[PDB]
């Protein structure tokens, strides 16, 4: 598996290069959210209401993401109709706070349609 | 000009996901190919963008290893 593996590695390198090179804002948006963790669990959708479900690892991605009931990814408005925790237990935004942050168990996931 | 270069990038794109063994799903494959045909075809950057975010997001979506970070290793540690 060992030369394949070393084609693949090339392959993947340069992928990753010439979307650097490209240097645009919704792809560098979703790889560096899924460098820090926050990956979305289906393909992007491109029309509207369209459900997106994407995991956030902590209240740090969380917060720079989500504002209100709006989460903002891949330079798109989503409208967020749920949340999850690990548990497959539903979580109120209001629930997603700096105090109660540490008493949930995260990730959470995200469900949201496409504004 | 860039049109070109997001083209190219696609077809790479596909590659990397057939390398990943992404074939063994008939749908998701499909799924992939179309995508890749819809940024060959697209006429302006935006329809070429946009088809490849979802495109891309298929390999970010797949815990598989497509590491990310691991990448970023090697190109550091390379220049």
């Amino acid at each position: 598996e060992d030369k394949r593996a070393k084609v693949t590695s090339a392959m993947q390198t340069m992928l990753f290069t010439m979307l650097r090179k490209l240097d645009n804002d919704a792809l560098n948006n979703i790889i560096n959210n899924a460098r820090d963790g926050c990956v979305p669990l289906n393909i992007i959708p491109l029309t509207t209401a369209a459900k997106l479900m994407v995991v956030v690892p902590d209240y740090g991605t969380y917060k720079n993401t989500c504002d209100g009931n709006t989460f903002t990814y891949a330079s798109a408005l989503w409208e967020i109709q749920q949340v999850v925790d690990a548990d497959s237990k539903i979580v109120q935004l209001s629930e997603i706070n700096m105090d109660n942050s540490p008493n949930l168990a995260w990730p959470l996931i995200v469900t949201a349609l496409r504004a | 000009s860039k049109m070109s270069d997001v083209k190219c990038t696609s077809v790479v794109l596909l590659s990397v996901l057939q390398q990943l063994r992404v074939e063994s799903s008939s749908k998701l494959w499909a799924q992939c190919v179309q995508l890749h045909n819809d940024i060959l075809l697209a006429k302006d950057t935006t329809e070429a963008f946009e088809k490849m975010v979802s495109l891309l997001s298929v390999l970010l979506s797949m815990q598989g290893a497509v590491d990310i970070n691991r990448l970023c290793e090697e190109m550091l540690d390379n220049r």
